RNA sequence: GUGGGAGAGGGUGGUGGAAUUCCCGGAGUAGCGGUGAAAUGCGCAGAUACCGGGAGGAACGCCGAUGGCGAAGGCAGCCACCUGGUCCACCCGUGACGCUGAGGCGCGAAAGCGUGGGGAGCAAACCGGAUUAGAUACCCGGGUAGUCCACGCCCUAAACGAUGCGCGCUAGGUCUCUGGGUCUCCUGGGGGCCGAAGCUAACGCGUUAAGCGCGCCGCCUGGGGAGUACGGCCGCAAGGC
């Protein structure tokens, strides 16, 4: 799944600065990574509806996220998405 | 009546391959011992089946016994 | 025409009727017994009372074969299942173990409408 | 690479050569696979409680090693495929949890 | 974020034993089965019972609980892989980013539909045997669809805690599951049972509120007619809203 070394490697890429955990970036940042292993893991699996589930309020919290990013600064908004190509 | 875990060692209960102390927890027939008989707590029986089962594929414990004196 | 000296018996109970069979010691049977071998025909077949003359008569022509030491397999339950034991001890046969192999599914198939 | 613990039962009354043969072709499955063995403990000769392919008894092999994740089951296969083989069960390691301590 | 934890949560592939049925063989006679009694039925082409071997399908005994998980439907052999939710400790990071939610979208037991597989046991319809004033039923013997799998529909229910979601406040006692702790105990988080205040028409509820408050959604306005008619939408149809 994701283990440590992914997931600090993705923290560390997206810190506003060192130490940062818990940024609006890195958040987003983190739920992109698990929304496309598990919609990788719906590609096949197509029977698989609670594992659906999660991936819709991950996406919901990821899109929460995101409009508030937009709302506060739209410029780092605009590097957060251009940086993960979303939307 | 003594419960199993009362006269018993400081044993591993995820070792499927020691026969020696997993039997004690069969009954007489093949059955697995109820919580009443084996003294175990919830998470101790519950990881102590399983364990069982894993000994039973593996031919080491029997999957079921004959009753005696019936 | 036989003379073996020693055997099994297993003794099939059931709500409806009781049956020993005897048999040598690596299984093949040598002689049996029922409620139907004997007089009764309907439900009195059921009853402990048949159970024990089928055990007795299966037994007698176990005599008639030589059987002397019998060890015992019991599968069922049923009106007379230990009464067919009780004759069997005291039939003159040695009895050597009793054992009750009934044979339990592991939840496997689904029954009739009657056993749920 | 996780850790795994590889339990293989086979054929007792195998002779020597046989017996060789088939441990260095598990041995080989081991190495095709990408199979890093840790330990090895070889108990041979068991009662066993049922018996399995006509026999009362079995001869047993156990394995802890560290190899891929993807490649588990595959290797499985691979070693169930020989006719020898009657039993292989594949555990995940874990830690000796314990009671009445 | 870090570090731990419990779990029939979901999907995929593998795999184990018990049992039923069937087939091969051995040995073995005269019945078995079934019921309140019986009969249909099966058995001399050798049944039932017993032993060994083989095949196949479906379901997982003991563990098991008054237990656990899930948003609900619902989820129990074992193993591996893929994956969801959740809890606790640390007090680390962001800095109101929250709650609810018409519509929409997705999920949705069983039964049912379509195409293709599969088929042991069970079993609507049906075929018989009984019972009875009659038996179109209950009881017995058979037995098809179905039950099972793949894919696509169907969107119903006593889909129940007959109790929408979220947050705060308001005695405790007792049993329990799972974490942490300086571990007669305390402190979280779930599952029950008594019971303060209070509520209720009463039964009863009572920190798992049906109490005291706030936010938002859904719904109700006598019974029958009737979840019927017409209209629309959805559906292959059954039919649903
Ligand atoms: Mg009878
Ligand atoms: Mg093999
Ligand atoms: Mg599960
Ligand atoms: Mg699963
Ligand atoms: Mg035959
Ligand atoms: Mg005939
Ligand atoms: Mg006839
Ligand atoms: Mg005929
Ligand atoms: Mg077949
Ligand atoms: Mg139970
Ligand atoms: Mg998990
Ligand atoms: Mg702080
Ligand atoms: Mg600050
Ligand atoms: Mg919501
Ligand atoms: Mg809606
Ligand atoms: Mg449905
Ligand atoms: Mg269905
Ligand atoms: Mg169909
Ligand atoms: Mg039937
Ligand atoms: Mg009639
Ligand atoms: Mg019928
Ligand atoms: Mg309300
Ligand atoms: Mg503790
Ligand atoms: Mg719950
Ligand atoms: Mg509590
Ligand atoms: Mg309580
Ligand atoms: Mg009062
Ligand atoms: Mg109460
Ligand atoms: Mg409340
Ligand atoms: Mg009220
Ligand atoms: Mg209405
Ligand atoms: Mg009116
Ligand atoms: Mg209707
Ligand atoms: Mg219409
Ligand atoms: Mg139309
Ligand atoms: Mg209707």
């Amino acid at each position: 799944p994701i283990t440590k070394e992914e997931k600090q490697k993705v923290i560390q890429e997206f810190a506003r600065f060192p130490g940062d955990t818990g940024s609006t970036e890195v958040q987003v940042a983190l739920l992109t990574l698990r929304i496309n292993r598990l919609s990788e893991h719906l590609k096949v699996h197509k029977k698989d509806h609670h594992s659906h589930r999660g991936l819709l309020m991950m996406v919901g919290q990821r899109r929460r996220l995101l409009r508030y990013l937009q709302r506060e600064d739209p410029e780092r908004y605009r590097a957060l998405i251009e940086k993960l190509g979303i939307r | 009546k003594a419960k199993v875990k009362a006269t018993l060692g400081e044993f591993d209960l995820r070792d499927y391959r020691n026969v020696e102390v997993l039997k004690r927890f069969l009954s007489e027939t093949g059955k697995i011992l109820p919580r009443r008989r084996t003294g175990l707590s919830a998470k101790e029986q519950r990881i102590l089946a399983k364990t069982i089962k894993r000994a039973r594929i593996l031919g080491l414990l029997p999957f079921t016994e004959k009753l005696v004196r019936k | 025409k036989r003379q073996v000296a020693s055997g099994r018996a297993y003794i099939h109970a059931s709500y409806n009727n009781t049956i020993v069979t005897i048999t040598d010691p690596d299984g093949n049977p040598i002689t049996w017994s029922s409620g139907g071998v004997i007089g009764y025909k309907g439900s009195r077949k059921g009853t402990p009372y048949a159970a024990q003359l089928a055990a007795l008569d299966a037994a007698k022509k176990a005599m008639a074969y030589g059987m002397q030491s019998v060890d015992v397999i019991v599968r069922g339950t049923g009106a007379g299942r230990e009464q067919a034991i009780r004759a069997l001890q005291a039939s003159g046969l040695q009895v050597k173990s009793i054992v009750d192999d009934t044979p339990v599914p592991h939840n496997g198939c689904r029954p009739k409408k009657k056993f749920r | 690479m996780r850790r795994y613990e590889v339990n293989i039962v086979l054929n007792p009354n195998l002779d020597q050569s046989q017996l060789a043969l088939e441990k260095e072709i598990i041995q080989r499955a081991l190495e095709n696979y990408g199979a890093r063995v840790e330990k090895v403990e070889e108990l041979g000769l068991r009662r066993l409680a049922y018996p399995i392919a006509k026999d009362p008894q079995g001869y047993f092999l156990w394995y802890q090693v560290e190899m891929p994740e993807d490649r588990v089951n595959d290797l499985a296969r691979e070693l169930r495929i020989r006719d020898n083989v009657r039993r292989v069960m594949v555990v995940k390691s874990q830690e000796p949890f314990l009671a009445n301590a």
